[PDB]
C-alpha cells in the first residue's frame, strides 16, 4: 500500500500536468467525456513515454496489477474536475504503434505481456453479466458486508466475520452492481498463414465500453494482454491462452447495430460535398474501378451503379420493393471476369467472395446446429447472412449444383430467408 | 533372472467353447476356436518395486494379482506407514500381454444359433501367434476374473463404474454377487469366466548361401 | 546378366519386329518383355549368363502370340 | 579422473546409475566436448563448428548431431546414448551450449538452452513390433500423422506454497506426462494446502499427436496400430495432419486407472516423447542420404552453387540432367525444368495479383515414358502429390468439411492441392476423369486459392501449386491430319490455363528404333543389381552416375531448392515490340487456321518462362537470351500442334522471330 499510493499519485500528476503547446489535452478530454456520459479515457503511449520512462516501464512489465491503479487515478481526477456520487470506475483504453505480432508467433515467451496483433472477426457472442460490487450476508449471524471486484484476473470468504458453517455467505442480488462482458473469436489474415497450414483461431474478452463494436467478417487491430486461465485434454498442467482486449481499431465505421448515423467529422463531410460537385465525377469514379484492366468501360459503369445502389420504398398496403442491383457476366475465358469480382470485394465496405463449386444451400442461406452443452438447435448465418447490406460475388456460377442454386431465388428478390426446420420457424432479413 | 514359462501340449481330449463350466476352474484344458479380434501387446506389471516416502527404504517383488497393489507394513525400521509409496518403474519387471476374442467353429454351431464368445489371455512369448480369421487350438488354465472397479482402485479415474451404455435389466439382481468383505464395503463382487493360454497351435530370400544351409 | 552378343541380337530382333509390324501394336514394352522372358528362360536352365538362343526362344514366343 | 578405456567397465549393475555418478559425468562431458570440437570428415573440415556458426546466424535453438559420426569415434558414448537417452541428453545439451558460447558469447540473451536433435539412428522399428524390452530407450518409428491437439503452454519449473507454515517449495521439473505430486513439507512437517505459486514461472510449448501405421507397411488386409507422441518446444507445428513422418524418440510407460479397470489386469499405458522429426511425404530417395532434411544446404554447398552458376551453358546441362535414363524428348525435359524452377508471383499496388507458376500438359501415344517422367518429377520436387484418374474426387483435391470428434464443430481438412502448396501436383490419366472432379481445379489453377462456403464455414484458402498432367488422345492415338480440338475432349476453359503443351507422336523409323533399343538395353545392363566399404559403395554408385548425368541428382535437388528460395529476377530492360508482335501474330494465326486457344493469358507465360530461365542461372535480372529462348519455346509449342497441311507454312512464317 506504500507503493500503490505513490503510483496513483504519479498517474494523477501525469493526468493533471501533461501539456503540449497551450492546452491540457488529457484534462479536457475527461471533462468532455463526462458531459456526454462517457466514463472512459484514451491515452497514447508515446505521450506517456515522453512524460516519464519509469512510469511506462512500470506498466510494461506488470499490466494486470498496474492498470487498476491508473483506473482509480482517473476517477479520482474526475471527481475533482467535475464535482465540488454516481460516478463508476472509469475505463482505460490504450493506443500503440509498436510492431504487430502474427497470431502463430504468440507462444510461452509472450505471457503476461501487452501485445499488438491483427486478424478477422468470425463470431461475436452475447452479452453476459459480471459483478463489481457485491452485497453479502451470513446465513447465521446475519450481518451486512460488501466486496469490491475489478475484472483484471476472487471468491466469497471461506470463513465468517463478525457457530457458523465453513463458508456461510449469500449474495444479496438487489443493491449489487454489474457490468457487460463479451467474448469474440479471431482468425489469421489469409495471406499470412504459413505453407500447407489451415488458419487458426483465438479467443478474446471485451468489457464495458468495448462491447458491440465489431461485426463478423471485419478486419481489425487489437491491443491487449496475452494471458492464460486454468480450466477443464489429457495433458498435464496445460492451460488455455486467450486475450483481454484493451483497444480496438476497425476499418468499417459501422458499429454492431450500424446506427445508420453519421460517423463523419465536418472535415470529411466538406471533402465529400466538394467531391460531389465535380462536373466529371462519373468519369473519375469509372476510371478508379480496376485501373490495371484495359477497356471494359460499360462493365465498370455497371459495377459503380451496383456499388451505389438504388432506392427502397415501402407502401401503405405493406408492399416492399427491392432497391438493389444484380449483375451477370457470361463470357469467354481470359476476359478478366474473375479479376473484377475480387476488386469489388476489396472496394466494398461489406463484401463476400465465394465459388459456386465449393458451396451448398445451407452454407449460402443459413444452417441449423446443435449445441454440445445445451443440446438444442440454433440458427447460424451463411454467405448471404454475413454479406447483408453489401455484395456477394459468386464465381463459377455455371458449375453450381441445381439444388444449391435454387435456394437463392427468394433472397434475390424478396430479400428474406425462411427457415422451418427442427421446431424453428423464422424469417431472416437479407438485403444483398 | 529369466521369468520362465512352461508350455504343455498334446492333451488327450479337446473341448469346445460350449463345454466350459465353472467346475473346471483351475484345471488344465485345451480348447479350439476361430479368432475374431486381437489387441495390442501391452506391458503387464509382474514384480513391483516401491520406495517409502519418508524412510526411502526399498521394497521389491510385490506380487500383484488383478489390481495395482502397494505394500502395507514398512520394511526394517521404526517407521510407521500404511500408504504413500512411489513405484520405481525402472526396477520393476514387466511382461507382454494380449487379449484375443474367439468364437465357435462353423460345424459346432447348431442349425440356429448366436455364436458364443470367450476371452483368451496370451502372455509372454505367445503374443501375436493368433491372427484374426484363423482357426487355432489353445491350451492353458481356466480362470475366473473379478470386477476390479468395485474393489477400490486407487485413482478417481474409475469413478465407481462409469458407463456409456445401459446394463441389462433382466440380469439386474439376478447375477449373484457376494458381499461381506471389508475391501468391498457394502458393494457386491461379481465374476466371469475367461481363459488363460500357455500354448497356441493352428488347425485351420533370394540368397543362395543361406538357401543351401536349410536343406538336408 | 546379358553378354555382349546378346545385346546385339536383342536390338536386331526388336528392329525386325518393328519393321514387320508396320507403330500400332509394337512398342518399347515388347522389347522389355522379351528381356524378361529371356531372363526367365535363363533362370529355368540354372545359368547365370544369357545366350542368344534364349533370345531366339523368347522372340519365337512373342511371335507366336502376334 | 577416468579415461575412455575406464568407461568400458561398469558398476552399480545398472547403466543409468553408472552414468549419473559424479566422476563419470565429468569424463563424459569432456569426451563429448572433444567430439564436438575436434571431429573432422574426409575433406578435413570440422562440421559441427560450421553448424554452430550457422545456428547463431539463423537464431536457431537446436543442434543436429549424426549418430554415425559419434559411433565411428567414441563408440562407448554411442552405446550409452542408445540405451540411456534421458541422462545422456541433459549432459549433451549443456556441453552443446558451452560449445556454442565459444563462437557467440552473450548468446544467453537470445536463447537460454540449446537442444540436440539426433539423426540417422541405425535400427528402425515398426509400431507393430514394439515390446517391453524397448522401454526407456531410444527408438526410431515411421508413421502417418492423423490428429493434432494444438499448442498450449505447459509448466516447466513447478512451485508450491503452504499457508500454515507459509513455506515455498523448490522448483520441480515436471515429467510432461505425470503430474508433480508433493505431500511432505520440509518446514511444516505435516500435510498442508498447496498452491500453484501464481505468476513468476517459466512455460514451454506442448503439443500431442497420434501416429498410425503407414498403409504400405501394414500387411495387406490387417488392422493398423497407433501410438501417442508428445512434441515439446521448438518441435510444435512441424508435422501436419495428413503427412507421413519418421520420429526418433523415447518409449515410456505410465500407470492409468481406466486401463486397469477395463482390461482387468495391471497393464500400463505407453507414449513416445519426440526427439527428432523427418518428413517422408513423397520421398523415395530415403534409401540413401543422411540428415533430417535433404533439401537443405551448407555454406560450402552454396559456394559450389555460385561457382557452377556462372559457367556458360548451365541451362543446357540442367535440361540434360532431367530424367537422364529416358532417351530423347528434349522438349518435354525443357518444359519439366521450366515448371520445376518456376516463375515469380507479383502484386501491383496491393489490388492486382498475378500468378507465377507454370503448368504443363503431355498428350501422347502409349508407351512413350510419360508416367516415368511424372515419377521423376515427384521424386525431385520438394513437395509433391500424386493422383490418377478415377481415384480422386472433388473434395480429395480440395478442402473437405468434417465434424471434429473432440470439439464437435464443423472444421476444414486438407486435400491434395493443399498438401502441395508451393509444390507440384501430378495427375496421371487426366482424360479418364469425371467432369465434376476435373472442374474442381479451375479456381486453383489460375487464382491460386480455394473458397469454401459450407455448414456455416465461409473461408478462402491458399494453394500456390503447379500442375503437370498426362493424358491420352481420343482413340488412344494422335491423328496428325486433324486439329487439336478434335483429338481431345477438353474444352477451351481448361486448355487456356496450361502454359506448355507437348504432343508426343510415335512414328516408324529404323535408325531411331535402333538407337532407342540400344539405349534401353544399355540401361538395363547398367541397372542390374549384380578404406571403408561403405564409401566404396558411394564411389561405385557415383561411377554409374558419371555417364548419363552431367551433375549429380543430390546436388541438383539442393540447387533447385536454393534457386526457388532465394532468387527473384525482374524484367527492367527488355524488348516490348518483339513480344507484342509475337502475341499479335499468334492471335492472328489461330482463328484463321488453328484450334489452340490463345488469349491474354498466353502473353504472360512468355514472361514467366523468361523468369524461369533467369532463375536457372541464379541471376537477378532477365537478359535477352532468356526472353528469346522463351519465345522460341512458346512458338515451337504452338507450331507442332497443327495439321500436316499448314505446319510447313506456319513454321516458315514464324521463323523470323527465332533468328538465333
Ligand atoms: N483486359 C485485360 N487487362 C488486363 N489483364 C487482363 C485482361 N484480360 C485478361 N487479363 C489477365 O488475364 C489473366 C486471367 O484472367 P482471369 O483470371 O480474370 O480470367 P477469367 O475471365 O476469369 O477466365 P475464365 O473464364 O477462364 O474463368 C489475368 O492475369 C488477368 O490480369
Ligand atoms: N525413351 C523411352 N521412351 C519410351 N519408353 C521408354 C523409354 N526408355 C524406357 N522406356 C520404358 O518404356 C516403358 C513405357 O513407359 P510408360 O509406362 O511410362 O508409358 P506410358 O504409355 O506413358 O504410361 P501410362 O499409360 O502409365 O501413362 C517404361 O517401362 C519405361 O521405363
Ligand atoms: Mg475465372
Ligand atoms: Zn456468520
Ligand atoms: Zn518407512
Ligand atoms: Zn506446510
Amino acid at each position: 500500500d506504500d507503493d500503490n499510493t505513490e503510483i496513483i499519485k504519479s498517474f494523477k500528476n501525469f493526468i493533471l500536468e501533461f501539456r503540449l503547446d497551450s492546452q491540457f489535452i488529457y484534462r479536457d478530454q475527461l471533462r468532455n467525456n463526462i458531459l456526454v456520459k462517457n466514463y472512459s479515457l484514451t491515452v497514447n503511449m508515446e505521450h506517456l513515454i515522453g512524460y516519464n520512462e519509469d512510469i511506462y516501464k512500470k506498466l510494461s512489465d506488470e499490466p494486470s496489477d498496474i492498470i487498476p491503479l491508473f483506473e482509480t487515478a482517473i476517477t479520482q481526477v474526475a471527481k475533482r474536475i467535475s464535482i465540488l456520487n454516481s460516478l463508476p470506475t472509469f475505463q482505460l483504453i490504450l493506443n500503440s504503434n509498436a510492431n504487430q505480432i502474427p497470431l502463430r508467433d504468440l507462444d510461452s515467451e509472450h505471457v503476461s505481456k501487452i501485445v499488438r496483433l491483427s486478424g478477422i472477426i468470425i463470431s461475436t457472442s452475447v452479452l453476459s453479466s459480471r459483478a463489481t460490487y457485491l452485497s453479502i450476508m451470513c446465513r447465521n449471524c446475519r450481518h451486512t458486508t460488501s466486496i469490491t471486484i475489478n475484472n483484471f484476473n476472487v471468491s466469497l470468504p471461506r470463513s465468517c466475520l463478525s457457530n457458523c458453517g465453513p463458508d456461510p455467505y449469500i449474495i444479496i442480488h438487489e443493491s449489487s452492481k454489474f457490468i457487460d462482458q463479451q467474448f469474440l473469436k479471431l482468425q489469421e489474415i489469409p495471406e499470412l498463414v504459413p505453407v500447407g497450414e489451415m488458419p487458426r483461431n483465438l479467443t478474446m474478452t471485451c468489457d464495458r465500453y468495448l462491447t458491440n463494436k465489431v461485426i463478423p467478417g471485419t478486419r481489425v487491430t487489437i491491443v491487449g494482454i496475452y494471458s492464460i486461465y486454468n480450466s477443464k485434454g489429457s495433458g498435464v498442467a496445460i492451460r488455455t491462452p486467450y486475450i483481454k482486449i484493451l483497444g480496438i481499431q476497425s476499418d468499417v465505421e459501422t458499429s454492431s447495430i450500424w446506427n445508420s448515423v453519421t460517423m463523419f467529422t465536418e472535415e470529411e463531410e466538406e471533402e465529400f460535398l466538394q467531391l460531389s460537385r465535380n462536373p466529371k465525377l462519373y468519369e473519375i469514379l469509372t476510371n478508379s474501378i480496376a485501373p490495371s484492366i484495359f477497356g471494359n468501360e460499360d462493365i465498370k459503369k455497371a459495377i459503380v451503379c451496383l456499388l451505389m445502389g438504388g432506392s427502397k420504398k415501402i407502401l401503405p398496403d405493406g408492399m416492399r420493393l427491392r432497391g438493389d442491383i444484380n449483375v451477370l457476366l457470361l463470357g469467354d475465358p481470359g476476359t478478366a471476369k474473375s479479376q473484377l469480382l475480387k476488386f469489388v470485394e476489396k472496394v466494398s465496405p461489406i463484401a463476400v467472395y465465394t465459388s459456386g463449386k465449393g458451396s451448398s444451400a445451407a452454407g449460402l442461406t443459413a444452417s441449423v446446429q446443435r449445441d454440445p452443452m445445451t443440446r438444442e438447435f440454433y440458427l447460424e448465418g451463411g454467405a448471404m447472412v454475413l454479406a447483408d447490406g453489401g455484395v456477394v460475388c459468386i464465381d463459377e456460377f455455371d458449375k453450381m449444383r441445381d439444388e444449391d442454386r435454387v435456394a437463392i431465388h427468394e433472397a434475390m428478390e424478396q430479400q428474406t430467408i425462411s427457415i422451418a426446420k427442427a421446431g424453428i420457424t423464422t424469417v431472416l432479413n437479407s438485403r444483398t | 533372472e529369466r521369468v520362465f514359462q512352461i508350455s504343455f501340449f498334446n492333451l488327450p481330449t479337446v473341448h469346445r467353447i460350449r463345454d466350459i463350466r465353472s467346475e473346471k476352474i483351475g484345471s488344465l484344458l485345451s480348447i479350439s476356436g476361430t479368432v475374431t479380434r486381437t489387441s495390442e501387446v501391452r506391458p503387464e506389471l509382474y514384480k513391483a518395486s516401491f520406495t517409502c516416502d519418508m524412510c526411502r527404504a526399498i521394497v521389491d517383488n510385490v506380487e500383484q494379482s488383478f489390481k495395482y497393489t502397494e505394500p502395507t507394513f514398512c520394511p526394517n525400521p521404526s517407521c510407521e506407514n500404511r500408504a504413500f509409496w512411489t513405484l520405481n518403474v525402472t526396477r520393476s519387471r514387466f511382461l507382454d500381454w494380449q487379449k484375443v476374442r474367439i468364437q465357435e467353429n462353423a460345424n459346432e454351431i447348431p442349425t440356429g444359433s448366436m455364436p458364443r464368445t470367450l476371452d483368451v489371455i496370451l502372455r509372454g512369448d505367445s503374443v501375436e501367434r493368433a491372427k484374426p480369421g484363423d482357426r487355432c487350438k489353445f491350451t492353458g488354465v481356466e480362470i475366473v476374473v473379478p470386477d476390479v472397479t468395485q474393489l477400490g482402485l486407487p485413482g478417481v479415474k474409475p469413478s465407481s463404474t462409469l458407463d456409456t451404455r445401459g446394463i441389462s435389466k433382466t440380469t439386474e439382481g439376478l447375477n449373484s454377487g457376494v458381499t461381506g468383505l471389508r475391501s468391498l464395503g457394502v458393494r457386491d463382487l461379481t465374476y466371469k469366466i475367461s481363459f488363460l493360454a500357455c500354448h497356441v497351435i493352428s488347425i485351420g530370400e533370394r540368397d543362395q548361401e543361406v538357401f543351401l544351409n536349410s536343406l538336408s | 546378366i546379358l553378354t555382349k552378343e546378346a545385346r546385339s541380337y536383342l536390338v536386331e530382333k526388336y528392329k525386325e519386329l518393328r519393321k514387320d509390324d508396320a507403330s500400332y501394336r509394337i512398342t518399347v514394352r515388347q522389347l522389355e518383355s522379351m528381356i524378361r522372358l529371356s531372363e526367365a528362360i535363363a533362370r529355368a536352365n540354372c545359368v547365370d549368363e544369357i545366350t542368344p538362343s534364349f533370345i531366339a526362344e523368347a522372340y519365337d514366343l512373342l511371335r507366336q502370340s502376334i | 579422473e577416468l579415461t575412455l578405456e575406464s568407461l568400458s567397465n561398469v558398476k552399480a549393475n545398472s547403466y543409468s546409475e553408472w552414468i549419473t555418478q559424479p566422476n563419470v559425468s565429468r569424463t563424459i562431458a569432456r569426451e563429448l566436448k572433444s567430439f564436438l570440437l575436434e571431429y573432422t570428415d574426409e575433406t578435413g573440415r570440422s562440421v559441427y563448428g560450421a553448424r554452430i556458426r550457422t545456428l547463431g546466424e539463423m537464431n536457431s535453438e537446436s543442434l543436429e548431431v549424426n549418430y554415425r559420426h559419434l559411433a565411428e569415434s567414441k563408440a562407448i558414448l554411442a552405446l550409452f546414448l542408445a540405451k540411456c537417452p534421458e541422462e545422456m541428453l541433459k549432459i549433451f545439451d549443456l556441453v552443446a551450449m558451452e560449445a556454442t558460447e565459444l563462437h557467440y558469447p552473450d548468446y544467453a540473451r537470445i536463447h537460454s538452452e540449446i537442444h540436440v536433435r539426433i539423426s540417422d539412428f541405425p535400427t528402425i522399428y515398426s509400431l507393430r513390433e514394439l515390446r517391453e524390452s524397448n522401454l526407456s530407450s531410444l527408438v526410431r518409428v515411421t508413421g502417418v500423422v492423423t490428429r493434432r491437439t494444438g499448442v498450449f503452454p505447459q509448466l516447466k519449473y513447478v512451485k508450491f506454497n503452504c499457508l500454515k507454515c507459509g513455506s515455498i517449495l523448490g522448483p520441480f521439473f515436471q515429467d510432461s506426462n505425470e503430474e508433480i505430486r508433493i505431500s511432505f513439507c520440509t518446514n511444516c512437517k505435516s500435510k498442508g494446502p498447496f498452491r500453484v505459486n501464481g505468476e513468476k514461472t517459466v512455460y514451454r510449448n506442448y503439443q500431442r499427436v497420434t501416429l498410425q501405421e503407414a498403409p504400405g507397411t501394414v500387411p495387406p488386409g490387417r488392422l493398423p496400430r497407433h501410438r501417442e507422441v508428445i512434441l515439446l518446444a521448438d518441435l510444435v507445428d512441424v508435422s501436419k495432419p495428413g503427412e507421413e513422418v519418421e520420429v526418433t524418440g523415447i518409449y515410456k510407460n505410465n500407470y492409468d486407472g481406466n486401463l486397469n479397470a477395463k482390461n482387468g489386469f495391471p497393464v500400463f499405458a505407453t507414449i513416445i516423447e519426440a526427439n527428432s522429426i523427418k518428413r517422408r511425404e513423397g520421398n523415395t530417395a530415403n534409401e540413401g542420404e543422411e540428415g533430417l532434411d535433404v533439401f537443405s544446404w551448407t555454406e560450402e554447398e552454396e559456394r559450389e552453387f555460385r561457382k557452377i552458376s556462372r559457367d556458360r551453358g548451365i541451362i543446357d546441362k540442367i535440361i540434360s540432367s532431367m530424367a537422364p535414363s529416358i532417351y530423347g524428348h528434349r522438349d518435354i525435359k525443357t518444359a519439366v525444368a521450366c515448371s520445376l524452377f518456376g516463375g515469380v508471383p507479383k502484386n501491383v499496388n496491393g489490388k492486382h495479383s498475378i500468378r507465377g507458376d507454370i503448368n504443363v500438359l503431355l498428350l501422347g501415344d502409349p508407351g512413350t515414358a510419360k508416367s516415368q517422367i511424372l515419377k521423376y518429377v515427384e521424386k525431385t520436387a520438394h513437395r509433391a502429390v500424386f493422383a490418377t484418374g478415377q481415384g480422386a474426387s472433388a473434395v480429395g483435391l480440395t478442402a473437405s468439411v468434417r465434424k471434429d470428434p473432440i470439439t464437435k464443430e464443423w472444421t476444414l481438412e486438407g486435400g491434395a492441392l493443399v498438401l502441395a502448396d508451393k509444390g507440384v501436383c501430378l495427375i496421371d490419366e487426366f482424360d479418364k476423369m469425371n467432369d465434376q472432379d476435373r472442374t474442381s481445379i479451375h479456381e486453383a489453377m489460375e487464382q491460386q486459392s480455394i473458397s469454401i462456403s459450407k455448414a456455416g464455414i465461409v473461408t478462402t484458402l491458399q494453394a500456390r501449386c503447379s500442375i503437370i498432367a498426362a493424358a491420352n488422345p481420343n482413340g488412344g492415338r494422335y491423328n496428325s491430319t486433324l486439329p487439336l480440338a478434335q483429338n481431345v475432349s477438353l474444352t477451351e476453359p481448361i486448355l487456356s490455363r496450361f502454359d506448355i503443351l507437348c504432343v508426343v507422336r510415335d512414328l516408324v523409323d529404323e535408325e531411331a528404333d535402333e538407337r532407342l533399343a540400344t539405349f534401353v538395353v544399355d540401361s538395363h545392363v547398367r541397372s542390374h543389381p549384380e578404406l571403408n566399404a561403405r564409401q566404396r559403395r558411394l564411389q561405385r554408385q557415383r561411377k554409374k552416375e558419371e555417364e548419363i548425368s552431367p551433375i549429380p541428382q543430390e546436388l541438383l535437388m539442393k540447387y533447385i531448392h536454393y534457386a526457388r528460395t532465394k532468387i527473384y529476377p525482374k524484367l527492367h530492360q527488355m524488348d516490348m515490340d518483339k513480344v507484342s508482335r509475337v502475341y499479335a501474330d499468334l492471335r492472328r494465326e489461330s482463328i484463321s487456321t488453328g484450334s489452340f486457344p490463345i488469349t491474354v493469358r498466353h502473353l504472360e507465360s512468355i514472361l514467366r518462362i523468361a523468369e524461369s530461365f533467369a532463375k536457372m542461372r541464379l541471376s537477378e535480372f532477365v537478359s535477352s537470351y532468356d526472353l528469346d529462348r522463351a519465345i522460341k519455346v512458346v512458338v515451337d509449342s504452338f507450331v507442332d500442334a497443327q495439321k500436316v497441311s499448314v505446319r510447313r507454312q506456319l513454321r516458315r512464317s514464324f521463323a523470323i522471330y527465332t533468328l538465333g
